[PDB]
């Protein structure tokens, strides 16, 4: 089980780690999180009291470094850092933990949630999305747009999710306009999966990253990314078996987890209508049209 | 974007474009089976394919072998409707290629986006005018060609015919819609009216009557008493 101290907390902030969250008082003697679970990656993040503008954090991954939190008062936000003295951070950790001045990361026995959001998010792609060599881990606001977005501006701040466009010469080959936009299990298969991502594994990771910048930080272009990912799925006449019902599941956690407030915003109504009831795959998510005619009829 | 009463000048500048209306494409009469169920048979269509600077009407004739062992034809003709148009930009030679393409039904929009990827400078737009080019199917000369075809063809009609010699491009415009509307509104009455007196004749190489100056005025008017009238008999006022 490992730890993210902070140094302090100077101002007052929501803090979230993965699903859950807490609120920490102005110059309140709070130095961090511990009991983080092994084996997955997590993500940190910031809503300051003052200022809602700006949900921010960071996706790291314990086996990867030690990691921890210091506000910048010149830049205003709580900055993750590495701490290369190894020795130096079991000693700031165990005094911190040995004080009680930290809170415990609040997993049920019972629940799988994270793993079930988390299961094909690798920290290795994450890094690839968001480009930054230097550091270990990945910041993400709920500004920043995508390279999509930005075709349509700063590069270096940009999330780089693979360009999926329907009505692109990628999309489309020559000679089969109809059948391939009718039908995008091409775009899916070949250009996406043998081509572009190599395996579902990483398809899939890519639309649960997605999700997550959505549900977490607001992130208007993440919530672009994830629907298309969806959709390039559910316009698809042939896609493997297995992909399918990995699909039910991978958006049932996600759609189980999403606050019931958000879903006006968070959630794409002709998406859903369109492949939860006219696709290919109408018939194919089981679990994922139970969950959303129980919780959002309303958008259907 | 939209095509509407606002920006109706910009169709008679001097950028090349085309008006493309798929509604006499697939084309079918709807019969009793001797089981006493229903069948349709198609019929030969077209694309019509206008030039509004000229009169030309560009008119690929759709012959029904081209539906035969196809399924959802309603929705494979706006595609090959489609395909046909993005095959005439790419005949072209390049300064003869439209600049924007304007469809008449906005279920032609994605079909031919879709199809035109290679011309991203063709600007591909609907329109909110109520277009009466369904009726082209009512002008005798067009209608033969498209029924006595037995394969696919493409045909032209500057259908303008000499007009542009003495009228703008606008004047023609809105001479061929009023025309092209009455004969949708009442095709029979449309036609008396056009060929009522048998000394004006349609030159062979032309579309309709060879009429004067003061007979387009007289025809224009009675062309617009036919469609008030139809939408008082319709409406009852
Ligand atoms: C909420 C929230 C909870 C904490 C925290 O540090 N809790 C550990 C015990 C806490 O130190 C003491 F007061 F009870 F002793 O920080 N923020």
């Amino acid at each position: 089980m490992n730890t993210v101290p902070f140094t302090s907390a100077p101002i007052e902030v929501t803090i979230g780690i993965d699903q859950y969250s807490f609120n920490v008082k102005e110059n309140q003697p709070f130095h961090g999180i511990k009991d983080i679970p092994i084996g997955h990656v997590h993500v940190i993040h910031f809503q300051h009291a003052d200022n809602s503008s700006m949900r921010y954090g960071y996706w790291f991954d314990c086996r990867m470094g030690n990691f921890y939190i210091q506000y910048d008062p010149k830049d205003g936000l709580y900055k993750m850092m590495e701490e290369r003295d190894g020795a130096k951070f079991e000693n700031i950790v165990h005094n911190f933990k040995e004080r009680q001045m930290m809170v415990s990361y609040p997993k049920i026995d019972e629940d799988d949630t994270w793993y079930n959001l988390t299961e094909f998010v690798q920290m290795d792609k994450i890094r690839k999305i968001v480009r930054k060599d230097e550091n270990q881990f990945s910041y993400v606001d709920s500004s920043m747009t995508t390279v999509q977005e930005n075709e349509l501006s700063d590069p270096a701040h940009s999330l780089n999710y693979t360009v999926i466009n329907f009505k692109s010469r990628e999309a489309i080959r020559p000679g089969h306009e109809m059948e391939d936009f009718l039908d995008k299990s091409y775009y899916l298969n070949t250009v996406m999966l043998q081509g572009i991502f190599k395996n579902s594994s990483n398809y899939f990771g890519e639309l649960q990253f997605a999700f997550l910048n959505a549900m977490f930080f607001g992130n208007y272009g993440s919530s672009l990314q994830w629907h298309a990912m969806i959709e390039l799925i559910c316009s698809s006449a042939t896609v493997p078996k297995h992909m399918l019902d990995k699909l039910d599941e991978i958006l049932y956690y996600q759609i189980k987890t999403l606050p019931e407030q958000y879903s006006d915003i968070l959630l794409n109504e002709r998406v859903w209508n369109i492949c939860l009831y006219s696709s290919f795959q109408k018939n194919s998510l089981h679990n994922t049209e139970k969950i959303m005619e129980n919780k959002y009829p309303e958008l259907l | 974007g939209a095509m509407n009463s606002s920006n109706y000048a910009e169709l008679f500048n001097n950028d090349i474009k085309l008006f493309v209306d798929d509604t006499n494409v697939y084309r079918v009469t709807v019969h009793k089976t001797f089981e006493g169920n229903v069948a349709t048979k198609a019929i030969n269509g077209c694309i019509f394919t206008l030039n509004p600077k000229t009169g030309h009407l560009f008119l690929k004739i759709i012959h029904t072998s081209v539906w035969a062992g196809q399924k959802r034809l309603s929705q494979l003709a706006k595609w090959k409707t489609a395909e046909e148009v993005s095959a005439l930009v790419r005949s072209l030679p390049k300064e003869e290629q439209p600049k924007q393409i304007i469809v008449t039904r906005k279920a032609m929009l994605d079909p031919l986006e879709v199809h035109m990827l290679d011309f991203p400078n063709i600007a591909i737009r609907p329109t909110e005018l109520r277009l009466p080019f369904s009726a082209a199917m009512s002008i005798d000369k067009l209608s033969d060609v498209v029924m006595k075809a037995t394969e696919p063809q493409m045909v032209l009609f500057n259908i303008y015919d000499d007009w542009l010699d003495r009228i703008s491009s606008y004047t023609a415009f809105s001479r061929l819609t009023l025309l092209l509307r009455a004969l949708k509104t009442n095709e029979e009455s449309a036609k008396m009216i056009l060929l009522s007196d048998p000394t004006i004749t349609i030159k062979s190489y032309h579309l309709w009557p060879s009429f004067t100056d003061e007979q387009w005025i007289t025809i224009e008017s009675q062309m617009r008493d036919l469609i008030l009238t139809e939408y008082g008999r319709k409406y009852n006022v």
